[PDB]
């Protein structure tokens, strides 16, 4: 119910993370594949999602609209399986694409951290962690994936 | 069948560890949602 | 990463 960051479990194992804001649960498509979720005794049903963006929202439309300003450091609020939530600050790089630049964080956390929020200095969620690339040395870089509100 | 459990408040931490580089990478995004390096 | 890039 409450706003905050949540683990997504399969009954049990943590397969991802998401954000509750304004009554809507936000995670990455690859975490749930649009399957329904349980929250206590209640059920959350998918409302909106997009495979190409790798995003899904439950119980309402996508609510997170803050954007990286292209200049400032950000914080990954990483929620790794089996570990407490922790903040890691970084200066994003960028994914240069044919459709514009996307901020990208060179931070490597396990599969089940997918959906962890990335924050600006005001604590607003500027996107979700966990859709990325592997560079030549094996290192990972995640897009700052944000939906449209 | 999957379920959610609260893990924390969404806040910036003043003390936070700072790490990671800032790469500028040429990337493509396919219709399946996979990024790849060009 | 570790389900590949996810």
């Amino acid at each position: 119910t409450t706003d905050g960051v949540y683990r997504v479990m399969t009954r049990s194992t943590q397969v991802g993370v998401g954000v509750m804001q304004e009554g809507v649960f936000h995670t990455m498509w690859h975490v749930t594949k649009g399957a329904a979720l349980r929250s206590g005794e209640g059920r959350l049903d998918p409302y909106w999602g997009d495979v190409k963006q790798d995003l899904v929202s439950y119980c309402g439309p996508w609510k997170l609209d803050a954007a990286w300003d292209g200049l400032s450091e950000v914080q990954l609020l990483a929620v790794p399986p089996g570990e407490r939530a922790k903040n890691i600050q970084t200066l994003p790089g960028i994914f240069k694409t044919k459709d514009g630049d996307i901020g990208a964080v060179a931070l490597d956390y396990p599969a089940g951290t997918s959906g962890s929020p990335i924050l600006d200095k005001c604590g607003r969620v500027i996107g979700l962690y966990g859709n990325g690339v592997v560079i030549k040395n094996g290192s990972y870089v995640s897009a700052i994936t944000q939906g449209k509100r | 069948d999957m379920y959610i459990e609260r893990a924390g408040d969404i806040t910036w931490e003043k003390d936070a560890e700072v790490t990671g580089n800032s790469p500028r990478l040429d990337v493509a995004l396919d219709e399946s949602g996979d990024f790849s390096l060009v | 990463k570790g389900x590949x890039k996810k």
